[PDB]
RNA sequence: AUGGUAGGAUAGUGGCCUACCAUGGUUUCAACGGGUAACGGAGAGGGAGCCUGAGAAACGG
RNA sequence: AUACAGUGAAACUGCGAAGCUCAUUAAAUCAGUUAUCGUUUAUUUGAUAGUUACAUGGUAUAACUGUGGUAAUUCUAGAGCUAAUACAUGCAAUCUCGACCCUUUGGAAGAGAUGUAUUUAUUAG
């Protein structure tokens, strides 16, 4: 199918249901459809910089928008979690993060913060010619990784060169962002990882208020150490 | 051509490399079939002769095509005239490669195995006789250095293959050749049967002085306890029988050692007489060198698990040494025996005490008892002598720990635990716990009451223990928890018994011997090793082992209470919550197990 | 072992006749995981079973179930029975039901009629078989 | 029809198909069959065969 | 614009072509979920291939020119042209062990080593 009804659109864009008959369908890209933010909604229905899709198209042909340091001209380009949107004409850098409500919240960041992003390690394996590499949550293949990097770790990637500057292991006491379930957008420190082999691993997380909640490991993204996040939080 | 014509030079180097390989390939495949006699001079003059001068420098790293040519000529008797050319420059070229210090093992092995082939391939010509002489002299001079460089067991074996080839031919008849060959052998010591057959041949044919074979006599004597196979033991005896005729002093010793070790089965009457021989006036006579091999045989008889009679004589034989230490006029003569006692007996006693077999252990227990009773010159066991109360029976506890009756054994372990503080820290760790801990893991129900009393005594012993040994003792038992499922209940209860003394000592300082002055260092040891390991074991979801793992929590609180208050706040919650999670479990019997454990912690 | 028209062998496992290092034919085996101990009869056995969880080309993943063996008459597969109490809200009461599940059993396991077997999900072995016996009791 | 072994087909697992072998599999815990306010999935003149494409047995040929 | 160079019909290439009307079916439709270590996948995104040439041929024709048949069609034959991201063909480097320990970063004798895709067998993992 090539058409998406506004009501049938998943929940997280915050789009009003009655604006029109159809909503933008995210195109193929780094992120899955159900957790992506196409540039049209980000520019029009969140920032309001544009009033209509045609104005958005003029904006993108002007090459004023950069996603992760690269100019994108597709209106429905699927920006997602830990994506840096740079607007040089106006001097803004934005990082896409879920809010406690579970919507993407437009968070201003510094240029140093813009220069890098964080990627959860989804897979680590040896490529052709015996070259190890890592696949992150955004589909980025990075070769010659540090040996200590494993699955469920988080790697700090420099956008300009796309290389690994530092990494965080998945361990108890680490600071964590929830990217799914009811707890989506919540932040807390790991307590215990409960393992079911052949099944979905479960992680217990305690917030700063001492409240505890359990979530599947797939919705877990390490973002730093307790009290020392590597990214600016909303 | 000069240097500017780089391209032609590189292509020429490729032609040399490929053609030299081409020569290497053709000699391999059709070398024996084809008759080279017309072309031998031409082949040497145009190929071998230009490169002989720098051959040693070039091919140190790994075998080359040109090197492999001379190796092939070395193996084949028909092609020795290649080596003969120009005053054995070809053979001298292989020689100097070995002479180089940077020569690696990959190049050494093929040349040595080639040199062996020349030694084992007699040829009827004058050039051959000279050739073998040059090859032998260079190799023998330089053998000990090569063995050090070698890092492959096969490379060790081929050296022995060359070395035995020397003995069979008869270069050893020269005294200098014999001395150089012996130097290589001690380097090898510093396959085994080939070594022994070599030693037999060299020492059998020709005479040696005491100073020459003294160091050999000690190590080959120490090899008695090491070897166990009959072919390995018997081959050792002909050497000592052989070393006997070489030096008249050793002749008496070898005849004894020959009758101590009898083969296939040992001669029980004659060996019994020898034990009666030494015990009745023989043990004042024999000297320290005589005592060396005799112990290695006695320690072999005591460990033997089939025969009783050899052992009691052996254990009694060990006690004759302790008598023989008493016999000295002063400490000076004893000190040489005491150092020899410390080097040999004490390490093998300690492993003997850890020996699983009870009746083997009982003898080692008896030997340890006698030394403490008679401590004229050996003063390390004074502390345990204090425990003996002059060796009084029912107080000496050496009998009590191994009477026939079980109740007398139990009463020993309690009194031993009570008087732990008087004892010296090293002795508790090296002897007492080894002799008593096996009761804890004993499967027999008769020793169950013994084991429960043991766990208390070792806990008391663990209090009056040195810090380093207590750590190693604790670490081993955590390793037992992961490694041994059967002993897990015994280990966990025992780890708790270890936790209490650490807790009390940390309470007193804010006890274990040589405890560190600063409390941070033990605290960090608990924080990073004892805590995370014990907590994860307790948190493991294994419903078949939950009840056995519950006393872990009692160990957690004991170590935590030893920590600083900020640590105590950091660490009590995780333990007690886990206790609470086990408390949450539906099972009533488990819930009661948590309730009592929570009570004890309270 | 060789009771079929074709020769039974573990694919990609080679025993070199010339070398003849060991009398025993080289045997490949794996641990299925989940803390499920691979039995020694599988390690030192001589059977060939492509669908065995320890020696065959089958992986255990998904639901792990338990049941009671009700039939063991067919070759290398059995039928187990799982019982439960289904809730009926209209009268607010439970009724017993059961389901019969066919499960593959490796020859490394000996199963009778009446014992309790824990089984693991795997790829479709046959028309109705999708499980594999992994622990007997 | 239930399952085993080997093969054929298949992006592929798989009686999906084929050669041999054992008589099995569900069911009174409701199998199987019947009725229904179960609008509360098919073709492009009718059946058969074939062609393209990443995606069709195509409202194309 | 002395190869052409703006625009550009036709033709050859490239991409995409994926509402109606009948019947009716009880968890075989459908909804939720799990797995694909059992799988194909245009496109998007990111990585990824040192192993005659100052440029080969028609082994090529459309469009186009011209000659005709047919009642006649997105019906036709003969002759003559000319192009490609269409069709076939196809071409004096680097890295290691490194003596000399010469100079003690360093040069360096020599020894070496060096695509990918399919299928089969085998070895390590």
């Amino acid at each position: 199918k090539k058409h998406l009804k506004r009501l049938a659109a998943p929940h997280h864009w915050l789009l009003d249901k009655l604006s029109g008959c159809y909503a933008p369908r995210p195109s193929a890209g780094p992120h899955k459809l159900r957790e992506s933010l196409p540039l049209i909604v980000f520019l029009r229905n969140r920032l309001k910089y544009a009033l209509n899709g045609r104005e958005v198209k003029a904006i993108l042909m002007q090459r004023h928008v950069k996603v992760d340091g690269k100019v994108r001209t597709d209106t429905t380009y699927p920006a997602g979690f830990m994506d840096v949107i740079t607007l040089d004409a106006t001097n803004e850098n934005f990082r896409l993060v879920y809010d406690v409500k579970g919507r993407f919240a437009v968070h201003r960041i510094t240029d140093e913060e813009a220069s890098y992003k964080l990627g959860k390690v989804k897979k680590v394996q040896l490529g052709k010619k015996g070259v190890p590499y890592v696949v992150t949550h955004d589909g980025r293949t990075i070769r010659y990784p540090d040996p200590n990097i494993k699955v469920n770790d988080t790697v700090k990637i420099d956008l300009a060169s796309g290389k690994i500057t530092d990494f965080i292991k998945f361990d108890a006491g680490k600071l964590v962002y929830v990217t799914g379930g009811r707890n989506l957008g919540r932040i807390g420190t790991i307590v215990h990882k409960e393992r079911h082999d052949g099944g979905f691993d479960l992680v217990h997380i305690k917030d700063s208020l001492d409240n505890t909640f359990v979530t599947r490991l797939n919705n877990v993204f390490v973002i730093g150490e307790q009290g020392k996040p590597y990214i600016s939080l909303p | 051509e000069s240097t500017e014509e780089v391209h032609l030079r590189k292509m020429a180097s490729n032609l040399r490399q490929q053609g030299l390989k081409c020569l290497s390939s053709v000699f391999e495949f059709v070398g024996n079939t084809f008759d080279w006699s017309t072309s031998m001079e031409d082949i040497y003059a145009v190929v071998v002769k230009p490169r002989i001068s720098h051959f040693s420098d070039e091919n140190l790293q790994q075998p080359s095509s040109l090197l492999r040519l001379f190796l092939y000529w070395a193996h084949n008797p028909s092609l020795y005239q290649f080596l003969y050319y120009d005053e054995f420059a070809t053979a001298t070229a292989l020689m100097d490669t070995i002479s180089n210090q940077h020569v690696k093992e990959a190049v050494i092995g093929p040349i040595i195995e080639a040199a062996d082939s020349i030694i084992r391939n007699p040829v009827n010509d004058d050039h051959y006789v000279d050739l073998v002489t040059l090859i032998c002299t260079s190799c023998l001079k330089i053998l000990p250095s090569l063995y050090v460089k070698l890092s492959d067991s096969n490379s060790i074996s081929t050296f022995l293959n060359l070395l035995v080839s020397i003995t069979e031919m008869g270069f050893i008849q020269d005294d200098h050749v014999r001395s150089r060959l012996i130097s290589s052998l001690i380097s090898i010591l510093k396959d085994t049967q080939k070594i022994l057959k070599i030693l037999k041949l060299i020492v059998f044919n020709y005479n040696c002085s005491w100073s020459d074979i003294e160091e050999l006599y000690t190590t080959i004597s120490s090899l008695f306890k090491t070897f166990d196979e009959r072919n390995l033991r018997v081959s050792l005896t002909e050497l000592f029988i052989e070393l006997g005729r070489k030096v008249p002093e050793l002749e008496s010793i070898s005849k004894l050692v020959a009758d101590l070790n009898s083969y296939h089965e040992y001669d029980f009457p004659r060996i019994l007489s020898t034990f009666k021989g030494l015990i009745e006036d023989g043990y004042k006579s024999y000297s320290e060198l005589e005592w060396l091999p005799l112990l290695f045989t006695f320690l072999h008889f005591i460990n033997n698990k089939e025969e009783l009679a050899l052992r009691t004589n052996a254990s009694h034989a060990i006690m004759k040494f302790i008598d023989f230490i008493n016999e000295k006029p002063n400490l000076n003569e004893a000190s040489k025996s005491i150092s020899m006692l410390k080097d040999i007996l004490l390490p093998n006693i300690r492993i003997g005490l850890r020996d699983s077999l009870e009746e083997v252990q009982s003898e080692y227990v008896s030997v340890l008892s006698y030394m403490v009773k008679n401590t004229k010159y050996f003063t390390d066991f004074e502390d345990m002598a204090i425990l003996l109360y002059n060796g009084d029976e029912e107080a000496d506890f050496f009998t009590n720990v191994n009477h026939i009756q079980l109740h007398r054994r139990q009463r020993a372990i309690k009194r031993l635990g009570e008087h732990a503080h008087q004892l010296k820290d090293n002795s508790i760790s090296h002897y007492l716990i080894p002799m008593i801990e096996h009761y804890v893991f004993s499967d027999d129900e008769r020793y169950r009451n013994i084991g429960n009393e043991t766990q208390i005594a070792i806990g008391g012993l663990a209090q009056h223990m040195s810090w380093n040994q207590y750590k190693a003792l604790l670490r081993r038992y955590i390793s037992m928890l992961k490694t041994k499922p059967n002993q897990m209940k015994q280990a966990v209860q025992l780890i708790v018994q270890l936790s209490v003394p650490l807790r009390e000592t940390l309470r007193i300082v804010r006890t274990l011997s040589k405890f560190p002055s600063n409390l941070d260092e033990p605290s960090n040891f608990i924080k990073q090793e004892l805590y995370p390991t014990l907590s994860k074991i307790l948190g493991t979801r294994d419903d078949e082992t939950i009840i056995e793992r519950m006393p872990i929590a009692e160990a957690l609180v004991n170590i935590v209470l030893g920590l600083t208050n900020d640590d105590i706040t950091n660490f009590l919650p995780s333990i007690l919550t886990n206790i609470c999670q086990v408390l949450r479990s539906k099972s009533e019997e488990l819930r009661d197990a948590v309730r009592v454990t929570l009570g004890k912690i309270s | 072992v060789q009771s079929e028209r074709a020769f039974q062998k573990q694919p990609h496992i080679f025993n070199n006749p010339k070398v003849k290092t060991s009398k025993r034919t080289k045997r490949w085996y794996k641990n299925a995981g989940l803390g499920f101990k691979t039995p020694k009869t599988a390690i030192e056995g001589s059977y060939i079973d492509k669908k065995c969880p320890f020696t065959g080309l089958v992986s255990i993943r998904g639901k792990i179930l338990t049941g009671t063996v009700v039939s063991t008459k067919m070759h290398r597969t059995i039928v187990i029975r799982r019982a439960y109490l289904h809730y009926i809200p209209k009268y607010n009461r439970y009724e017993k039901r059961h389901k019969n599940v066919p499960v593959h059993v490796s020859p490394a396991f000996r199963v009778q009629v009446g014992d309790i077997v824990t089984v693991g999900q795997c790829r479709p072995i046959s028309k109705t078989v999708r499980f594999n016996v992994v622990k007997v009791s």
